[PDB]
Protein backbone atom coordinates (compact mmCIF):
# COMPACT_ATOMS: atom_id res chain seq x y z
CA UNK A 1 0.00 0.00 0.00
CA UNK A 2 3.07 2.27 -0.06
CA UNK A 3 4.03 3.03 -3.67
CA UNK A 4 7.77 2.32 -3.78
CA UNK A 5 7.48 -0.84 -1.67
CA UNK A 6 4.64 -2.20 -3.83
CA UNK A 7 6.45 -1.29 -7.06
CA UNK A 8 9.74 -2.91 -5.96
CA UNK A 9 7.87 -6.09 -4.99
CA UNK A 10 5.96 -6.21 -8.30
CA UNK A 11 9.21 -5.91 -10.25
CA UNK A 12 10.99 -8.65 -8.28
CA UNK A 13 7.94 -10.88 -8.62
CA UNK A 14 8.06 -10.21 -12.38
CA UNK A 15 11.76 -11.21 -12.50
CA UNK A 16 11.05 -14.37 -10.48
CA UNK A 17 8.09 -15.29 -12.69
CA UNK A 18 10.27 -14.83 -15.77
CA UNK A 19 12.94 -17.20 -14.41
CA UNK A 20 10.27 -19.73 -13.44
CA UNK A 21 8.55 -19.47 -16.82
CA UNK A 22 5.27 -18.15 -15.38
CA UNK A 23 5.18 -15.63 -18.16
CA UNK A 24 1.54 -14.56 -17.76
CA UNK A 25 2.28 -13.65 -14.16
CA UNK A 26 5.25 -11.55 -15.25
CA UNK A 27 3.02 -9.75 -17.75
CA UNK A 28 0.44 -9.09 -15.01
CA UNK A 29 3.21 -7.66 -12.81
CA UNK A 30 4.06 -5.05 -15.41
CA UNK A 31 0.46 -4.02 -15.99
CA UNK A 32 0.05 -3.59 -12.22
CA UNK A 33 3.20 -1.41 -12.13
CA UNK A 34 1.91 0.65 -15.07
CA UNK A 35 -1.46 1.04 -13.32
CA UNK A 36 0.41 1.97 -10.11
CA UNK A 37 2.44 4.65 -11.90
CA UNK A 38 -0.68 5.99 -13.63
CA UNK A 39 -2.62 6.33 -10.36
CA UNK A 40 0.38 7.86 -8.59
CA UNK A 41 0.99 10.25 -11.50
CA UNK A 42 -2.71 11.13 -11.39
CA UNK A 43 -2.95 11.65 -7.63
CA UNK A 44 -0.08 14.14 -7.97
CA UNK A 45 -1.33 16.50 -10.68
CA UNK A 46 0.48 15.38 -13.82
CA UNK A 47 -2.35 14.81 -16.36
CA UNK A 48 -4.26 7.77 -19.62
CA UNK A 49 -5.27 10.42 -17.10
CA UNK A 50 -7.79 8.24 -15.26
CA UNK A 51 -5.19 6.53 -13.05
CA UNK A 52 -5.37 2.75 -12.59
CA UNK A 53 -8.78 2.51 -14.42
CA UNK A 54 -6.77 3.00 -17.62
CA UNK A 55 -5.99 -0.74 -17.80
CA UNK A 56 -9.28 -2.36 -16.85
CA UNK A 57 -9.58 -3.81 -20.37
CA UNK A 58 -6.59 -5.93 -19.44
CA UNK A 59 -7.64 -7.15 -16.01
CA UNK A 60 -9.96 -6.08 -13.16
CA UNK A 61 -7.34 -7.05 -10.58
CA UNK A 62 -5.63 -3.65 -11.01
CA UNK A 63 -8.43 -2.13 -8.91
CA UNK A 64 -6.28 -3.05 -5.90
CA UNK A 65 -3.56 -0.59 -6.96
CA UNK A 66 -6.02 2.16 -5.94
CA UNK A 67 -5.23 1.53 -2.25
CA UNK A 68 -1.99 3.51 -2.31
CA UNK A 69 -0.31 5.76 0.27
CA UNK A 70 7.95 7.98 -11.94
CA UNK A 71 7.28 9.89 -15.20
CA UNK A 72 5.37 9.30 -18.42
CA UNK A 73 8.38 7.69 -20.13
CA UNK A 74 8.84 4.94 -17.54
CA UNK A 75 5.10 4.18 -17.57
CA UNK A 76 5.46 3.52 -21.30
CA UNK A 77 8.43 1.30 -20.46
CA UNK A 78 6.39 -0.86 -18.08
CA UNK A 79 3.90 -1.37 -20.92
CA UNK A 80 6.77 -2.35 -23.23
CA UNK A 81 7.68 -4.92 -20.56
CA UNK A 82 4.04 -5.97 -20.33
CA UNK A 83 3.75 -6.50 -24.11
CA UNK A 84 6.99 -8.49 -24.10
CA UNK A 85 5.64 -11.13 -21.69
CA UNK A 86 2.16 -11.10 -23.24
CA UNK A 87 3.96 -12.22 -26.41
CA UNK A 88 5.91 -14.98 -24.67
CA UNK A 89 2.87 -16.18 -22.64
CA UNK A 90 0.73 -16.41 -25.85
CA UNK A 91 -1.99 -14.02 -24.56
CA UNK A 92 -1.87 -12.22 -27.92
CA UNK A 93 -5.46 -10.86 -27.74
CA UNK A 94 -4.33 -8.41 -25.00
CA UNK A 95 -1.40 -6.80 -26.84
CA UNK A 96 -3.77 -4.41 -28.65
CA UNK A 97 -5.30 -2.93 -25.48
CA UNK A 98 -1.81 -2.50 -24.03
CA UNK A 99 -0.49 -0.74 -27.16
CA UNK A 100 -3.47 1.62 -27.58
CA UNK A 101 -2.26 3.97 -24.80
CA UNK A 102 1.28 3.91 -26.21
CA UNK A 103 -0.04 4.84 -29.67
CA UNK A 104 -1.78 7.84 -28.14
CA UNK A 105 1.58 9.08 -26.82
CA UNK A 106 3.33 8.95 -30.18
CA UNK A 107 0.40 10.45 -32.09
CA UNK A 108 1.16 13.63 -30.17
CA UNK A 109 4.87 13.35 -31.00
CA UNK A 110 4.23 12.84 -34.76
CA UNK A 111 6.63 9.86 -34.54
CA UNK A 112 5.38 8.11 -37.65
CA UNK A 113 7.98 5.30 -37.67
CA UNK A 114 7.08 4.44 -34.08
CA UNK A 115 3.39 4.55 -35.04
CA UNK A 116 4.14 2.16 -37.91
CA UNK A 117 6.02 -0.17 -35.53
CA UNK A 118 3.23 -0.18 -32.91
CA UNK A 119 0.36 -0.79 -35.35
CA UNK A 120 2.51 -3.48 -36.96
CA UNK A 121 2.98 -5.26 -33.60
CA UNK A 122 -0.77 -5.23 -33.00
CA UNK A 123 -1.26 -6.53 -36.54
CA UNK A 124 1.22 -9.32 -35.79
CA UNK A 125 -0.55 -10.14 -32.52
CA UNK A 126 -3.91 -10.61 -34.26
CA UNK A 127 -2.25 -12.55 -37.08
CA UNK A 128 -0.97 -14.97 -34.43
CA UNK A 129 -4.47 -15.30 -32.94
CA UNK A 130 -6.02 -15.97 -36.36
CA UNK A 131 -3.53 -18.77 -37.06
CA UNK A 132 -3.55 -20.43 -33.62
CA UNK A 133 -6.88 -19.70 -31.90
CA UNK A 134 -9.08 -22.66 -31.00
CA UNK A 135 -6.46 -25.22 -32.14
CA UNK A 136 -5.43 -26.71 -28.75
CA UNK A 137 -1.91 -25.48 -29.54
CA UNK A 138 -1.74 -22.99 -26.65
CA UNK A 139 -1.19 -24.47 -23.17
CA UNK A 140 -2.37 -21.83 -20.75
CA UNK A 141 -2.14 -24.11 -17.68
CA UNK A 142 -3.67 -26.76 -15.40
CA UNK A 143 -5.38 -25.78 -12.11
CA UNK A 144 -5.21 -27.46 -8.66
CA UNK A 145 -6.97 -26.83 -5.37
CA UNK A 146 -4.28 -26.96 -2.65
CA UNK A 147 -5.17 -26.76 1.06
CA UNK A 148 -2.73 -26.66 3.99
CA UNK A 149 -3.41 -28.08 7.47
CA UNK A 150 -1.02 -28.16 10.42
CA UNK A 151 -1.29 -25.54 13.16
CA UNK A 152 2.15 -26.34 14.53
CA UNK A 153 3.71 -26.18 11.05
CA UNK A 154 2.18 -23.81 8.52
CA UNK A 155 2.65 -20.05 8.68
CA UNK A 156 0.34 -17.87 6.55
CA UNK A 157 -1.05 -20.90 4.69
CA UNK A 158 -2.39 -22.73 7.76
CA UNK A 159 -6.02 -23.69 7.20
CA UNK A 160 -6.15 -21.98 3.78
CA UNK A 161 -7.32 -23.18 0.35
CA UNK A 162 -5.70 -22.01 -2.91
CA UNK A 163 -6.04 -22.58 -6.61
CA UNK A 164 -2.55 -23.21 -8.04
CA UNK A 165 -2.09 -22.32 -11.72
CA UNK A 166 0.52 -24.74 -13.01
CA UNK A 167 2.38 -24.59 -16.34
CA UNK A 168 1.22 -26.33 -19.51
CA UNK A 169 0.12 -29.91 -18.91
CA UNK A 170 1.44 -30.39 -15.34
CA UNK A 171 -0.11 -33.59 -13.98
CA UNK A 172 -1.17 -34.66 -10.51
CA UNK A 173 2.06 -36.50 -9.73
CA UNK A 174 4.14 -33.46 -10.71
CA UNK A 175 2.58 -30.82 -8.46
CA UNK A 176 2.06 -33.37 -5.68
CA UNK A 177 5.71 -34.40 -5.48
CA UNK A 178 6.86 -30.81 -5.91
CA UNK A 179 4.67 -29.49 -3.09
CA UNK A 180 5.66 -32.50 -0.98
CA UNK A 181 9.38 -31.91 -1.61
CA UNK A 182 9.21 -28.19 -0.75
CA UNK A 183 7.32 -28.62 2.53
CA UNK A 184 9.16 -31.81 3.50
CA UNK A 185 12.40 -29.83 3.58
CA UNK A 186 11.04 -27.06 5.79
CA UNK A 187 9.21 -29.43 8.19
CA UNK A 188 11.14 -32.69 7.97
CA UNK A 189 9.91 -35.25 5.45
CA UNK A 190 8.57 -37.55 8.19
CA UNK A 191 5.79 -35.10 9.26
CA UNK A 192 4.31 -34.23 5.82
CA UNK A 193 1.37 -36.19 4.41
CA UNK A 194 -0.78 -35.71 1.25
CA UNK A 195 -4.57 -35.63 1.59
CA UNK A 196 -6.04 -37.43 -1.44
CA UNK A 197 -9.65 -37.18 -0.25
CA UNK A 198 -11.25 -34.33 -2.18
CA UNK A 199 -13.95 -33.73 0.43
CA UNK A 200 -13.53 -30.65 2.61
CA UNK A 201 -10.98 -31.66 5.22
CA UNK A 202 -12.26 -31.81 8.79
CA UNK A 203 -9.37 -30.78 11.10
CA UNK A 204 -10.68 -32.88 14.02
CA UNK A 205 -9.98 -36.04 11.99
CA UNK A 206 -6.35 -34.98 11.52
CA UNK A 207 -3.52 -35.89 13.87
CA UNK A 208 -1.87 -32.59 14.91
CA UNK A 209 1.55 -34.36 14.90
CA UNK A 210 1.60 -33.95 11.16
CA UNK A 211 1.44 -31.33 8.43
CA UNK A 212 -1.10 -32.04 5.67
CA UNK A 213 -1.36 -30.85 2.05
CA UNK A 214 -4.60 -31.57 0.16
CA UNK A 215 -4.17 -31.64 -3.65
CA UNK A 216 -7.11 -31.85 -6.10
CA UNK A 217 -7.24 -31.25 -9.87
CA UNK A 218 -9.81 -28.61 -10.92
CA UNK A 219 -10.91 -27.20 -14.27
CA UNK A 220 -12.27 -23.73 -15.14
CA UNK A 221 -16.03 -23.62 -14.68
CA UNK A 222 -18.66 -21.71 -16.69
CA UNK A 223 -22.45 -21.95 -16.78
CA UNK A 224 -24.51 -21.81 -19.98
CA UNK A 225 -25.08 -18.07 -19.38
CA UNK A 226 -21.29 -17.58 -19.54
CA UNK A 227 -20.91 -19.39 -22.89
CA UNK A 228 -21.83 -16.04 -24.47
CA UNK A 229 -18.25 -14.95 -23.78
CA UNK A 230 -15.67 -17.76 -23.47
CA UNK A 231 -15.81 -18.73 -27.15
CA UNK A 232 -11.99 -18.92 -27.35
CA UNK A 233 -9.19 -21.00 -25.82
CA UNK A 234 -7.79 -17.70 -24.54
CA UNK A 235 -11.17 -16.54 -23.20
CA UNK A 236 -11.44 -19.71 -21.13
CA UNK A 237 -8.21 -18.81 -19.34
CA UNK A 238 -8.61 -15.03 -19.14
CA UNK A 239 -10.11 -13.34 -16.08
CA UNK A 240 -11.51 -16.51 -14.48
CA UNK A 241 -12.17 -17.27 -10.82
CA UNK A 242 -14.44 -20.33 -10.75
CA UNK A 243 -13.13 -23.89 -10.83
CA UNK A 244 -14.93 -27.23 -10.58
CA UNK A 245 -14.31 -30.80 -9.46
CA UNK A 246 -16.54 -33.77 -8.76
CA UNK A 247 -16.29 -36.18 -5.85
CA UNK A 248 -17.88 -39.66 -5.72
CA UNK A 249 -19.96 -41.00 -2.85
CA UNK A 250 -22.55 -43.72 -2.41
CA UNK A 251 -25.93 -43.78 -0.72
CA UNK A 252 -24.42 -45.55 2.35
CA UNK A 253 -21.13 -43.72 2.89
CA UNK A 254 -18.49 -45.15 0.53
CA UNK A 255 -16.66 -43.46 -2.36
CA UNK A 256 -17.42 -46.15 -4.95
CA UNK A 257 -20.38 -48.44 -5.44
CA UNK A 258 -22.51 -50.11 -8.02
CA UNK A 259 -24.51 -48.05 -10.44
CA UNK A 260 -27.77 -47.91 -8.45
CA UNK A 261 -26.08 -46.38 -5.34
CA UNK A 262 -23.43 -44.19 -7.04
CA UNK A 263 -23.69 -40.43 -6.46
CA UNK A 264 -21.35 -37.54 -6.97
CA UNK A 265 -20.86 -34.03 -5.57
CA UNK A 266 -20.02 -31.14 -7.89
CA UNK A 267 -18.07 -28.39 -6.07
CA UNK A 268 -17.31 -24.94 -7.52
CA UNK A 269 -14.41 -22.98 -5.94
CA UNK A 270 -14.40 -19.18 -6.30
CA UNK A 271 -11.06 -17.37 -5.95
CA UNK A 272 -10.15 -14.08 -4.32
CA UNK A 273 -8.81 -12.57 -7.58
CA UNK A 274 -9.00 -13.49 -11.25
CA UNK A 275 -6.39 -15.48 -13.07
CA UNK A 276 -4.06 -14.40 -14.51
CA UNK A 277 -2.71 -12.42 -11.57
CA UNK A 278 0.64 -11.21 -10.19
CA UNK A 279 0.89 -14.61 -8.40
CA UNK A 280 0.49 -18.15 -9.71
CA UNK A 281 -1.65 -19.15 -6.69
CA UNK A 282 -4.83 -17.42 -5.48
CA UNK A 283 -6.85 -18.03 -2.32
CA UNK A 284 -10.32 -19.55 -2.52
CA UNK A 285 -12.91 -17.37 -0.76
CA UNK A 286 -16.04 -19.54 -1.14
CA UNK A 287 -17.42 -22.92 -2.25
CA UNK A 288 -20.71 -23.77 -3.92
CA UNK A 289 -21.79 -27.40 -4.17
CA UNK A 290 -24.65 -29.66 -5.30
CA UNK A 291 -25.18 -33.41 -5.46
CA UNK A 292 -26.48 -35.84 -8.09
CA UNK A 293 -28.67 -38.99 -7.67
CA UNK A 294 -27.58 -42.33 -9.11
CA UNK A 295 -30.08 -41.80 -11.97
CA UNK A 296 -28.75 -38.24 -12.33
CA UNK A 297 -25.19 -39.59 -12.59
CA UNK A 298 -26.38 -41.95 -15.33
CA UNK A 299 -28.09 -39.07 -17.17
CA UNK A 300 -24.93 -36.96 -16.90
CA UNK A 301 -22.54 -39.63 -18.23
CA UNK A 302 -24.96 -40.69 -21.00
CA UNK A 303 -25.31 -37.09 -22.21
CA UNK A 304 -21.54 -36.67 -22.37
CA UNK A 305 -21.06 -39.79 -24.48
CA UNK A 306 -23.70 -38.80 -27.01
CA UNK A 307 -21.97 -35.43 -27.41
CA UNK A 308 -18.56 -37.11 -27.68
CA UNK A 309 -19.76 -39.51 -30.38
CA UNK A 310 -21.67 -36.81 -32.25
CA UNK A 311 -18.70 -34.39 -32.26
CA UNK A 312 -16.30 -37.04 -33.59
CA UNK A 313 -18.68 -37.80 -36.47
CA UNK A 314 -19.18 -34.17 -37.45
CA UNK A 315 -15.45 -33.43 -37.69
CA UNK A 316 -14.19 -32.05 -41.00
CA UNK A 317 -11.70 -34.94 -41.13
CA UNK A 318 -12.86 -37.80 -38.90
CA UNK A 319 -10.20 -39.23 -36.62
CA UNK A 320 -10.68 -42.95 -37.14
CA UNK A 321 -8.82 -44.30 -34.10
CA UNK A 322 -10.49 -41.73 -31.85
CA UNK A 323 -13.93 -42.67 -33.19
CA UNK A 324 -13.11 -46.37 -32.70
CA UNK A 325 -11.91 -45.79 -29.13
CA UNK A 326 -15.26 -44.21 -28.22
CA UNK A 327 -17.44 -46.50 -30.36
CA UNK A 328 -16.02 -49.76 -29.06
CA UNK A 329 -16.10 -48.20 -25.59
CA UNK A 330 -19.90 -47.81 -25.89
CA UNK A 331 -21.36 -50.78 -27.84
CA UNK A 332 -18.64 -53.30 -26.90
CA UNK A 333 -17.87 -52.77 -23.18
CA UNK A 334 -16.16 -55.71 -21.50
CA UNK A 335 -14.25 -54.40 -18.44
CA UNK A 336 -16.63 -51.82 -16.97
CA UNK A 337 -20.38 -52.29 -16.54
CA UNK A 338 -21.32 -50.95 -19.97
CA UNK A 339 -24.09 -48.44 -20.64
CA UNK A 340 -26.72 -51.21 -20.38
CA UNK A 341 -26.16 -51.42 -16.63
CA UNK A 342 -27.89 -48.00 -16.54
CA UNK A 343 -30.83 -49.24 -18.61
CA UNK A 344 -31.19 -52.21 -16.22
CA UNK A 345 -30.98 -50.09 -13.04
CA UNK A 346 -33.18 -47.14 -14.00
CA UNK A 347 -35.31 -47.93 -17.08
CA UNK A 348 -36.65 -51.44 -16.46
CA UNK A 349 -40.37 -51.21 -15.65
CA UNK A 350 -39.94 -52.51 -12.09
CA UNK A 351 -36.92 -50.33 -11.30
CA UNK A 352 -38.38 -47.18 -12.92
CA UNK A 353 -41.09 -47.17 -10.24
CA UNK A 354 -38.41 -46.01 -7.78
CA UNK A 355 -37.53 -42.71 -9.53
CA UNK A 356 -39.53 -39.64 -10.56
CA UNK A 357 -41.18 -39.98 -13.95
CA UNK A 358 -39.50 -36.91 -15.44
CA UNK A 359 -36.01 -38.25 -14.67
CA UNK A 360 -36.59 -41.69 -16.20
CA UNK A 361 -38.20 -40.08 -19.26
CA UNK A 362 -35.12 -37.92 -19.82
CA UNK A 363 -32.89 -40.99 -19.49
CA UNK A 364 -34.97 -42.90 -22.09
CA UNK A 365 -34.60 -39.98 -24.48
CA UNK A 366 -30.83 -39.78 -24.07
CA UNK A 367 -30.73 -43.53 -24.71
CA UNK A 368 -32.59 -42.95 -27.96
CA UNK A 369 -30.03 -40.32 -28.88
CA UNK A 370 -27.33 -42.81 -27.86
CA UNK A 371 -28.58 -45.54 -30.21
CA UNK A 372 -28.57 -42.94 -32.97
CA UNK A 373 -25.08 -41.71 -32.02
CA UNK A 374 -23.62 -45.26 -32.08
CA UNK A 375 -25.36 -46.00 -35.37
CA UNK A 376 -23.85 -42.89 -36.95
CA UNK A 377 -20.39 -43.65 -35.60
CA UNK A 378 -20.69 -47.16 -37.08
CA UNK A 379 -21.63 -45.78 -40.52
CA UNK A 380 -18.71 -43.31 -40.33
CA UNK A 381 -16.28 -46.09 -39.37
CA UNK A 382 -17.53 -48.20 -42.30
CA UNK A 383 -16.41 -45.45 -44.69
CA UNK A 384 -12.93 -45.38 -43.14
CA UNK A 385 -11.82 -48.96 -42.44
CA UNK A 386 -9.41 -50.86 -44.67
CA UNK A 387 -9.44 -54.63 -45.13
CA UNK A 388 -7.65 -55.22 -41.78
CA UNK A 389 -10.65 -53.96 -39.72
CA UNK A 390 -13.54 -55.59 -41.60
CA UNK A 391 -14.16 -58.22 -38.91
CA UNK A 392 -13.67 -55.61 -36.19
CA UNK A 393 -16.36 -53.41 -37.75
CA UNK A 394 -18.64 -56.42 -38.16
CA UNK A 395 -18.26 -57.28 -34.50
CA UNK A 396 -19.05 -53.74 -33.40
CA UNK A 397 -22.18 -53.95 -35.55
CA UNK A 398 -23.26 -57.21 -33.96
CA UNK A 399 -22.80 -55.79 -30.46
CA UNK A 400 -24.74 -52.68 -31.48
CA UNK A 401 -27.64 -54.76 -32.81
CA UNK A 402 -27.51 -56.88 -29.65
CA UNK A 403 -27.46 -53.77 -27.47
CA UNK A 404 -30.35 -52.31 -29.51
CA UNK A 405 -32.39 -55.46 -29.03
CA UNK A 406 -31.79 -55.57 -25.26
CA UNK A 407 -32.57 -51.86 -24.90
CA UNK A 408 -35.84 -52.45 -26.78
CA UNK A 409 -36.88 -55.18 -24.35
CA UNK A 410 -36.03 -52.99 -21.36
CA UNK A 411 -37.80 -49.92 -22.70
CA UNK A 412 -40.56 -51.96 -24.35
CA UNK A 413 -40.15 -49.84 -27.49
CA UNK A 414 -38.69 -50.33 -30.98
CA UNK A 415 -35.13 -48.96 -31.02
CA UNK A 416 -34.00 -49.05 -34.67
CA UNK B 1 -1.81 -39.26 -37.92
CA UNK B 2 -3.73 -37.64 -35.06
CA UNK B 3 -4.19 -40.50 -32.52
CA UNK B 4 -1.78 -43.00 -30.97
CA UNK B 5 -3.43 -46.41 -30.44
CA UNK B 6 -2.10 -48.02 -27.24
CA UNK B 7 -3.61 -51.39 -26.27
CA UNK B 8 -3.44 -52.44 -22.60
CA UNK B 9 -3.58 -56.11 -21.59
CA UNK B 10 -3.13 -58.02 -18.34
CA UNK B 11 -4.99 -59.98 -15.70
CA UNK B 12 -8.10 -58.52 -14.08
CA UNK B 13 -7.01 -58.02 -10.48
CA UNK B 14 -3.82 -56.20 -11.57
CA UNK B 15 -5.33 -52.74 -11.15
CA UNK B 16 -4.74 -51.94 -14.80
CA UNK B 17 -8.02 -50.11 -15.37
CA UNK B 18 -7.85 -48.06 -12.17
CA UNK B 19 -4.41 -47.03 -13.45
CA UNK B 20 -5.73 -45.77 -16.82
CA UNK B 21 -8.62 -43.88 -15.19
CA UNK B 22 -6.33 -42.27 -12.62
CA UNK B 23 -3.85 -41.06 -15.25
CA UNK B 24 -6.59 -40.01 -17.71
CA UNK B 25 -8.67 -38.05 -15.18
CA UNK B 26 -5.58 -36.72 -13.37
CA UNK B 27 -7.04 -38.00 -10.09
CA UNK B 28 -6.10 -40.18 -7.13
CA UNK B 29 -7.66 -43.65 -7.49
CA UNK B 30 -10.36 -43.10 -4.81
CA UNK B 31 -11.53 -39.75 -6.23
CA UNK B 32 -12.62 -40.60 -9.78
CA UNK B 33 -16.27 -41.25 -10.52
CA UNK B 34 -16.84 -44.87 -11.62
CA UNK B 35 -17.61 -45.12 -15.33
CA UNK B 36 -19.65 -47.72 -17.17
CA UNK B 37 -17.77 -47.19 -20.46
CA UNK B 38 -14.49 -48.66 -21.63
CA UNK B 39 -11.34 -46.96 -23.01
CA UNK B 40 -9.58 -43.64 -22.28
CA UNK B 41 -8.19 -40.69 -24.24
CA UNK B 42 -5.67 -38.02 -23.18
CA UNK B 43 -3.99 -35.13 -24.98
CA UNK B 44 -0.18 -35.29 -25.30
CA UNK B 45 2.17 -32.74 -26.89
CA UNK B 46 4.44 -33.77 -29.73
CA UNK B 47 6.62 -30.82 -30.68
CA UNK B 48 3.98 -28.25 -29.77
CA UNK B 49 1.31 -29.88 -31.85
CA UNK B 50 -1.66 -31.50 -30.12
CA UNK B 51 -2.06 -35.27 -30.31
CA UNK B 52 -4.50 -37.76 -28.77
CA UNK B 53 -3.28 -40.82 -26.88
CA UNK B 54 -6.03 -43.45 -27.02
CA UNK B 55 -5.91 -46.15 -24.34
CA UNK B 56 -7.80 -49.31 -25.36
CA UNK B 57 -8.62 -51.40 -22.28
CA UNK B 58 -9.00 -55.15 -22.76
CA UNK B 59 -10.66 -57.69 -20.48
CA UNK B 60 -8.11 -60.38 -19.74
CA UNK B 61 -10.47 -63.26 -18.91
CA UNK B 62 -10.34 -66.43 -20.99
CA UNK B 63 -13.98 -65.96 -22.03
CA UNK B 64 -12.83 -63.04 -24.24
CA UNK B 65 -9.84 -64.76 -25.87
CA UNK B 66 -11.60 -65.10 -29.22
CA UNK B 67 -12.71 -61.45 -29.42
CA UNK B 68 -9.78 -59.50 -27.88
CA UNK B 69 -7.35 -59.79 -30.86
CA UNK B 70 -9.91 -58.08 -33.14
CA UNK B 71 -8.77 -54.91 -31.33
CA UNK B 72 -5.13 -55.41 -32.25
CA UNK B 73 -5.05 -54.05 -35.86
CA UNK B 74 -3.57 -50.53 -36.16
CA UNK B 75 -1.92 -50.67 -32.71
CA UNK B 76 1.12 -48.50 -32.19
CA UNK B 77 2.23 -49.91 -28.83
CA UNK B 78 1.19 -52.50 -26.25
CA UNK B 79 1.27 -52.23 -22.45
CA UNK B 80 1.49 -55.64 -20.77
CA UNK B 81 0.49 -55.11 -17.13
CA UNK B 82 1.02 -57.18 -13.98
CA UNK B 83 0.89 -56.42 -10.27
CA UNK B 84 4.23 -56.67 -8.47
CA UNK B 85 2.40 -58.23 -5.49
CA UNK B 86 0.58 -60.89 -7.57
CA UNK B 87 3.08 -63.49 -8.81
CA UNK B 88 0.40 -65.26 -10.87
CA UNK B 89 -0.16 -62.14 -13.01
CA UNK B 90 3.62 -62.00 -13.51
CA UNK B 91 3.71 -65.64 -14.63
CA UNK B 92 0.72 -64.94 -16.88
CA UNK B 93 2.83 -62.25 -18.57
CA UNK B 94 5.32 -64.89 -19.73
CA UNK B 95 2.70 -67.59 -20.22
CA UNK B 96 -0.26 -65.85 -21.95
CA UNK B 97 0.10 -62.11 -22.66
CA UNK B 98 3.43 -61.70 -24.51
CA UNK B 99 2.62 -64.88 -26.51
CA UNK B 100 -0.79 -63.53 -27.53
CA UNK B 101 0.35 -60.06 -28.56
CA UNK B 102 3.53 -61.26 -30.27
CA UNK B 103 1.58 -63.86 -32.23
CA UNK B 104 -0.94 -61.35 -33.63
CA UNK B 105 1.39 -58.33 -33.81
CA UNK B 106 4.94 -59.65 -34.17
CA UNK B 107 6.49 -56.29 -35.11
CA UNK B 108 4.58 -53.98 -32.72
CA UNK B 109 6.51 -52.78 -29.64
CA UNK B 110 5.34 -53.39 -26.09
CA UNK B 111 6.31 -52.32 -22.57
CA UNK B 112 6.29 -54.44 -19.42
CA UNK B 113 4.35 -52.52 -16.74
CA UNK B 114 4.40 -53.19 -13.00
CA UNK B 115 1.47 -51.90 -10.97
CA UNK B 116 0.70 -51.56 -7.27
CA UNK B 117 4.37 -51.04 -6.38
CA UNK B 118 3.22 -49.23 -3.22
CA UNK B 119 2.10 -52.56 -1.71
CA UNK B 120 5.65 -53.87 -2.02
CA UNK B 121 6.42 -51.76 1.07
CA UNK B 122 3.15 -52.77 2.79
CA UNK B 123 3.31 -54.99 5.89
CA UNK B 124 -0.09 -56.72 5.60
CA UNK B 125 0.42 -57.48 1.90
CA UNK B 126 3.99 -58.65 2.54
CA UNK B 127 2.57 -61.02 5.19
CA UNK B 128 -0.39 -62.22 3.11
CA UNK B 129 2.23 -63.16 0.51
CA UNK B 130 4.27 -64.89 3.20
CA UNK B 131 1.32 -67.13 4.14
CA UNK B 132 1.44 -68.63 0.63
CA UNK B 133 5.27 -68.62 0.61
CA UNK B 134 5.55 -66.02 -2.18
CA UNK B 135 7.48 -62.76 -2.12
CA UNK B 136 6.75 -59.62 -4.17
CA UNK B 137 8.36 -59.28 -7.60
CA UNK B 138 11.43 -57.12 -7.44
CA UNK B 139 12.36 -54.69 -10.25
CA UNK B 140 15.49 -56.67 -11.12
CA UNK B 141 13.34 -59.78 -11.70
CA UNK B 142 10.91 -57.86 -13.90
CA UNK B 143 13.76 -56.20 -15.80
CA UNK B 144 15.17 -59.69 -16.47
CA UNK B 145 11.84 -60.89 -17.89
CA UNK B 146 11.62 -57.65 -19.87
CA UNK B 147 15.00 -58.34 -21.50
CA UNK B 148 14.16 -62.01 -22.07
CA UNK B 149 10.76 -61.36 -23.67
CA UNK B 150 12.25 -58.50 -25.78
CA UNK B 151 10.08 -55.76 -24.27
CA UNK B 152 11.00 -52.20 -25.18
CA UNK B 153 11.36 -51.43 -21.49
CA UNK B 154 10.11 -52.27 -18.03
CA UNK B 155 8.29 -49.52 -16.13
CA UNK B 156 6.74 -49.49 -12.65
CA UNK B 157 4.10 -47.31 -11.12
CA UNK B 158 1.67 -46.78 -8.26
CA UNK B 159 -1.74 -45.34 -9.08
CA UNK B 160 -2.15 -44.65 -5.34
CA UNK B 161 1.07 -42.68 -4.73
CA UNK B 162 1.38 -41.48 -8.39
CA UNK B 163 5.07 -42.54 -8.31
CA UNK B 164 6.26 -43.52 -11.80
CA UNK B 165 2.82 -43.01 -13.36
CA UNK B 166 3.85 -40.19 -15.70
CA UNK B 167 6.98 -42.09 -16.76
CA UNK B 168 4.93 -45.14 -17.86
CA UNK B 169 3.09 -43.10 -20.49
CA UNK B 170 6.07 -40.93 -21.42
CA UNK B 171 7.71 -44.25 -22.26
CA UNK B 172 4.66 -45.65 -24.02
CA UNK B 173 4.49 -42.49 -26.21
CA UNK B 174 8.16 -42.76 -27.26
CA UNK B 175 7.70 -46.45 -28.14
CA UNK B 176 4.55 -45.72 -30.17
CA UNK B 177 6.48 -43.22 -32.32
CA UNK B 178 8.27 -46.39 -33.56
Amino acid sequence: STPELRRTWLESMAKIHARNGDLSEAAMCYIHIAALIAEYLKRKGYWFSMGWPAFLSITPNIKEEGAMKYNENILVEQLYMCVEFLWKSERYELIADVNKPIIAVFEKQRDFKKLSDLYYDIHRSYLKVAEVVNSEKRLFGRYYRVAFYGQGFFEEEEGKEYIYKEPKLTGLSEISQRLLKLYADKFGADNVKIIQDSNKVNPKDLDPKYAYIQVTYVTPFFEEKEIEDRKTDFEMHHNINRFVFETPFTLSGKKHGGVAEQCKRRTILTTSHLFPYVKKRIQVISQSSTELNPIEVAIDEMSKKVSELNQLCTMEEVDMIRLQLKLQGSVSVKVNAGPMAYARAFLEETNAKKYPDNQVKLLKEIFRQFADACGQALDVNERLIKEDQLEYQEELRSHYKDMLSELSTVMNEQIT
Amino acid sequence: MQTIKCVVVGDGAVGKTCLLISYTTNKFPSEYVPTVFDNYAVTVMIGGEPYTLGLFDTAGQEDYDRLRPLSYPQTDVFLVCFSVVSPSSFENVKEKWVPEITHHCPKTPFLLVGTQIDLRDDPSTIEKLAKNKQKPITPETAEKLARDLKAVKYVECSALTQKGLKNVFDEAILAALE
